[PDB]
């Protein structure tokens, strides 16, 4: 992407909030992909040893 | 007490190692150790380079004015016939002139689109110091000069690099020689990016400057990605839209940041040393 | 059990082997039935000749072919 | 009409296959983000006499506050953020090896 | 005990098994030769095969000791004039 | 994966098994000359 | 037994050259065979450490423990000691380098118990070992601060790479 | 072990057969003794063999020094400054032969547990995934919920 | 082994390929070659016609010491083997491509 | 003739430097090392088997990962490949998920395309003809 060294590496294992309207929703499956992006599960860069976990916001 | 040598001729050498590991010697030359032949070494260094070097040639190579001055005050202190040794002064300056100006040529001819202060500043870091010397200690180029003080000082070293090069230079023509530069200086910025060898100051006023001699409007900033603005992990990616033309995009932990990053992706497009680019060719000429 | 499959030549699994359609083979064969399984040998070029011998190749489909080419077909 | 993939986020994937049907060819052009799917950015943020001198605001705080200020500003735990003991301190490398 | 029930994919296991089995079945139903036909059509050959295990069988002697090997250890003292 | 389709379409289950994936020599000299069959 | 530490005052080093800087003096005392335990003299010699001269005389002067009497005299002689003989100038201008308590040659008696059984309890010994050095004491490290926790954790996300992979 | 030795990753020294191959082995000296059972099996391999392995690496300078030893051996010298030293006591020709030869293919570097069996300095030619590789962009780019004027 | 490997990089291989240090060789069997704009498939594998990947052996050297222990406890059932394949280095070259989807 | 182990301290020196990094008195005493040291190469061993189980269970999730953002699933994308006659393996996959994420897509997009063309022959009762991707190559 021809980025610099140091911004490549930031972007990829930055932080992204994401926003859940749990209206007439049932709470497991709020749980269920809520749980994915807080593990960070939705990348494919994922590793258990490293902390690239995001933000869910539930309302 | 026990009898028997073995085991204590055993236990003497770990000793020993265990001293080395608290008080470790001082370095030496190589030429000091034992299993050492100067005539032997300098034959063997042609053979290992694929080179036709000429011995009259690469002995001076690595004869220094530091040695010289150094070896004659020793026999002035022993009353001690004249010496006829030549420097590498003369060998160093038809070396460090023709690799400069070989260097420009390749990389004149792979990035066309590259300013000549940036070509020239290229051909300052694989002339540098710290390339030059990295490769001569590889090469066995230290082992065989002839310094005053060890270890070589990098300066001494990078000197006596252009003059086994300008001795390789009568030795078998510019054409072999240009071989020579390719195979060991061009492959040194491989993985290296086009900044990361030529530092530079604020990239978004070089990058003005690029465009209004292609007659291309001023590209605008404008945020195209955001995340976590108001955290201490924030991430934006500021695009430079020419004429409402995306031409780079750029990402940063603060939107300055990120502007300055996108301007440095911008000029990597504009003279062609993007990581996209294909490979040098090291295959043989045609 | 264990006897039969060692004299019928199957020890390991999954390793193809060819043995005759006769009563007494297929004696053995009814005892250790539920632990083998059993497919007729296809011949579409016949039985292998002398030049023949490096170029076979048995089939999952139990086809053995004499020609084995390693090239797609140009049909 | 008919795409596989909504070519919108990521490329416009256009599968193909060669005559002879040997090989899948797969042209993928990158697509560039519009100019109207983006915002400006917010460059923006008397009667003095004395100098506004650069007056340091570090204020003392203990082992407890400043423990919960850190695990707020980074959504992480009180636990991460206090030391460890010598031998910790001494089993990890220094100079790790390093690639790319 | 504690109770073990049958799952889904358990059932399909032994169903996938009871195929192969009764495919089996079939193949061993359709003889080529019939057993007068079949007997004494292999007695040539399996007898030759056993007469050559007595072959081996009955080769079994200390191997041949030769007088080169004893001389050789002579140069284990071997040196440079 | 795909092994009871490889099957009905006349390959073996596991793609190692057999076919120009495993069977052709992996590698040849620069040259052209051939290079000498692998022990498996 | 060992007595290297005695040693340590008797290595000369070469002279140093006009544009080198001034080398700090270094002054080793020890006193062998002290009759005191070498756990309870570690405290002594854990408070001193890193103090000044004058510093740790003070501490050790309104001290009740025993040992505090044997360190003071320790240090009262390294200070003359190092005027003395270490070519020191100033003899305040010392401070506390090394400081610790080691193990002596300890006795054995037996202490008798009832029911005709005994114990085997020990005169315990002890050294004490000092270390001068010319100088003012160094200061100490300031506490980490928010400012540098928030420096470290996020160069430990910066340096983080993508793992198992190409 | 991986845990009580140290690891390094793949590498070779200034990119060595990129543009031309540099043998990495430097020099070779080897201690035999005259008289002494351990060094048969080296004496005999300086007699025949030596003089034709040279001349397959021309780039190497042998040392071969005779001196009164109990244990003959090797030692190699590469460019990058790494000197192993092996014991070719009591070895037939045969090791003999074939262990010199595997010390000229060496490249110097430590013989340690390496982490990846790969390396490569441009392992992204589309571009490296980040998170919004794989996100569609909005009119005026507008965050979830947002309201403009 | 499949190598998602590119230009002027480094594979190793746990295994002798009996080839000398410096030899160029190349590897027939490609399975998917890309750019950065188009990319090609192999079913399963891509004309010897259309893409050529060429290699060099750079070092032929032994693997770092393996431990392989067993042990069972009150068997008396304990042994230590150790182990050191051998390895080889590659560097590929140059990776062109002719056009021959035509 | 009386014998003696002079060379006992080497003995124990080759399993003492296999303890140096351990925690506690069994990085120095021989009798607690030497059980420590066992252990420690058992599972080394067994340890060969569960990395190649991690590593393809790392990779599973990574290509699940990517198949979501492009609306497809694990079991959709790995079935369907190898029904174009595309033979990838985990490893190739999840590393172009990564550094190639256009080249993935448009592997995305292939097996989604095959995906259709099975259901539109389930429907069908074989008149109409194969897909354009369903066509096999043989090979004699
Ligand atoms: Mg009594």
């Amino acid at each position: 992407s021809s980025f610099s060294r140091a911004p490549q590496q930031w972007a990829t294992f930055a932080r992204i909030w994401y926003l859940l309207d749990g209206k007439m929703q049932p709470p497991g499956k709020l749980a269920a992909m809520a749980s994915i992006r807080l593990q960070g599960l939705h990348k494919p860069v994922y590793h258990a040893l490293s902390d690239c976990g995001d933000h869910v916001v539930i309302m | 007490v026990k009898k028997g040598f073995r085991a204590a001729f055993r236990f003497q050498k770990e000793l020993e190692r265990q001293r080395l590991l608290r008080c470790p010697p001082p370095p030496v030359r190589r030429s000091e150790k034992p299993n050492w032949d100067y005539h032997a070494e300098i034959q063997a260094f042609g053979h290992r380079l694929q080179e036709n070097f000429s011995l009259d040639l690469l002995k001076t190579a690595f004869v220094n004015s530091c040695y010289i001055k150094s070896e004659e005050a020793k026999r002035q202190q022993l009353g001690i016939v004249l010496l006829n040794l030549k420097s590498n002064q003369e060998l160093s300056e038809q070396g460090t002139s023709f690799s400069q100006t070989c260097l420009t040529q390749f990389l004149e001819d792979e990035y066309p689109d590259m300013p000549t202060e940036g070509i020239k500043n290229l051909v300052d870091f694989l002339t540098g110091e710290e390339v030059v010397c990295h490769v001569a200690r590889n090469l066995a180029v230290e082992q065989l000069t002839l310094s005053e003080e060890f270890p070589v000082p990098p300066a001494v070293l990078q000197q006596t690099f252009f003059a086994v090069i300008g001795a390789l230079l009568q030795s078998s023509g510019p054409e072999r020689t240009a071989l020579f530069i390719r195979d060991f200086l061009i492959t040194q910025m491989t993985g290296k990016e086009l900044f990361e060898m030529w530092k530079i100051i604020n990239p978004m006023g070089l990058l003005v400057e690029e465009l209004k001699k292609r007659n291309v409007s001023a590209p605008e900033s404008r945020l195209t990605r955001q995340s976590g603005g108001t955290t201490a992990l924030p991430l934006y990616f500021v695009g430079l839209y020419c004429d409402k033309k995306l031409i780079a995009e750029g990402p940063g932990e603060t939107v300055l940041v990120a502007e300055e990053e996108a301007a440095r992706v911008a000029l990597r497009k504009l003279y062609g040393f993007t990581e996209n680019r294909r490979p040098w060719n090291y295959s043989k000429p045609k | 059990e264990k006897d039969i499959i060692k004299m019928l030549g199957l020890e390991k699994a999954h390793t193809p082997q060819v043995h005759k359609n006769i009563p007494s083979v297929n004696a053995k064969l009814k005892v250790v039935k539920h632990l083998i399984r059993i497919k007729p040998l296809k011949l579409p070029q016949g039985l292998p000749a002398e030049e023949n011998m490096s170029n076979t190749c048995l089939k999952s489909t139990g086809e053995l072919v004499v020609q084995w080419h390693l090239k797609p077909v140009e049909q | 009409t008919y795409s596989p993939l909504p070519d919108d986020y990521n490329c416009n994937v256009e599968l193909a296959l060669t005559s002879d049907g040997r090989t899948i060819v797969c042209y993928h052009p990158s697509v560039d983000i519009p100019y109207e799917h983006t915002k400006p950015i917010p460059r923006p943020d008397h009667d003095q006499v004395l100098k506004t001198r650069l007056e340091e605001k570090v204020e003392h705080l203990e082992e407890g506050p400043m423990i919960e200020q850190l695990s707020k500003m980074f959504f992480t735990t009180k636990h991460r953020w206090y030391p460890h003991g010598r031998y910790h301190r001494c089993r990890k490398n220094l100079n790790p090896p390093k690639d790319r | 005990r504690r109770p073990r029930f049958v799952s889904l994919r358990a059932k399909q296991n032994m169903i996938r098994r009871l195929e192969i089995e009764a495919e089996n079945h079939y193949w061993l139903s359709m003889p080529y030769m019939t057993r007068e036909q079949e007997r004494g059509h292999a007695a040539v050959r399996r007898r030759e095969a056993f007469e050559a295990i007595k072959a081996a069988a009955t080769s079994k002697f200390p191997p041949h000791r030769f007088i080169a090997d004893q001389l050789d250890h002579l140069n284990v003292t071997k040196k440079w004039s | 994966a795909g092994g009871q389709w490889r099957l009905q379409q006349g390959l073996a289950a596991n793609p190692s098994g057999y076919g120009p994936l495993t069977e052709l020599p992996d590698w040849s000299y620069a040259d052209g000359r051939p290079a000498p069959p692998m022990k498996g | 037994i060992s007595r290297k530490w005695e040693k340590k005052n008797k290595i000369v080093y070469p002279p140093q050259l006009p544009g080198e800087p001034r080398r700090p003096a270094e002054i080793y005392h020890c006193r062998r065979q002290i009759k005191y335990s070498k756990d309870k003299m570690w405290y002594l010699a854990k408070l001193i450490r890193g103090m000044s001269i004058d510093q740790a005389l003070a501490q050790l002067e309104f001290n009740d423990k025993k040992g505090a009497k044997i360190i003071k005299e320790v240090l009262l002689e390294a200070q003359d000691m190092a005027v003395r003989d270490h070519n020191v100038e100033f003899r305040s201008n010392l401070y506390i380098a090394e400081s610790t308590s080691g193990r002596g040659q300890c006795l054995k008696r037996i202490r008798y118990h009832g029911r005709g059984r005994f114990g085997i309890m020990e005169k315990v010994y002890c050294h004490y070992f000092v270390k001068l050095v010319e100088g003012p004491p160094p200061p100490p490290e300031p506490p980490k601060t928010a400012v540098a926790h928030a420096k470290e954790y996020i160069q430990q996300l910066r340096s983080r790479t993508i793992v198992h992979t190409l | 072990t991986a845990r009580g030795t140290p690891s390094r990753f793949l590498a070779s020294v200034l990119h060595n057969g990129l543009g031309r191959y540099v043998q990495q082995l430097q020099r070779l000296s080897f201690s035999v003794s005259r008289d002494g059972a351990s060094s048969r099996g080296a004496r005999e391999f300086v007699e025949r063999e030596v003089i034709d392995f040279a001349r397959r690496n021309p780039g190497v300078v042998i040392y071969v020094n005779s001196r009164p030893c109990c244990v003959p051996r090797v030692v190699a010298e590469y460019l990058n400054g790494a000197v192993r030293e092996e014991s070719i006591h009591c070895k037939s020709v045969e090791e003999i032969s074939t262990l010199v030869q595997k010390l000229a293919d060496q490249s110097g570097l430590d013989v340690i547990r390496i982490r990846k069996p790969f390396h490569t300095d441009n392992p992204s030619i589309q571009g490296q995934w980040h998170p919004f590789t794989n996100k569609p962009t909005t009119f005026r780019g507008l965050r979830p919920r947002e309201v403009q004027d | 082994r499949q190598w998602k490997v590119t230009s002027e990089d480094l594979i190793l291989i746990g295994n002798e390929l009996d080839l000398a240090c410096g030899e160029r060789i190349r590897l027939e069997k490609v399975l998917l070659v890309g750019a950065d704009n188009f990319t090609l498939l192999g079913k399963p594998l891509l004309g010897k016609d259309l893409v050529r990947v060429e290699a060099t052996v750079i070092e032929k050297t032994e693997s770092w010491p393996r431990i392989i222990m067993r042990f069972r406890k009150r068997k008396n059932f304990k042994k230590k083997r150790i182990v050191t394949t051998p390895q080889t280095v590659l560097r590929i070259n140059s990776i062109e491509i002719a056009p021959c989807l035509l | 003739l009386r014998n003696r182990v002079t060379d006992r301290y080497f003995r124990i020196q080759e399993v003492l430097k296999h303890a140096r990094h351990f925690r506690g008195r069994k990085n120095r005493c021989y009798r607690l090392a030497v059980r420590t040291v066992i252990r420690a190469f058992v599972k080394c061993t067994k340890a060969r088997y569960l990395k190649k189980k991690n590593m393809r269970t790392l990779w599973i999730n990574r290509i699940t990962a990517a198949s979501q953002e492009h609306g497809l699933k694990y079991p959709a994308l790995i079935g369907n490949l190898v029904k174009c006659q595309v033979e990838l393996n985990r490893k190739v996959l999840a590393d172009l998920a990564i550094y190639e994420p256009k080249t993935f897509k448009s592997l995305a997009a292939l097996a989604s395309r095959r995906r259709h063309e099975g259901f539109a022959a389930a429907l069908g009762d074989g008149k109409e003809p194969e897909g354009i991707f369903s066509r096999v190559v043989q090979y004699h």
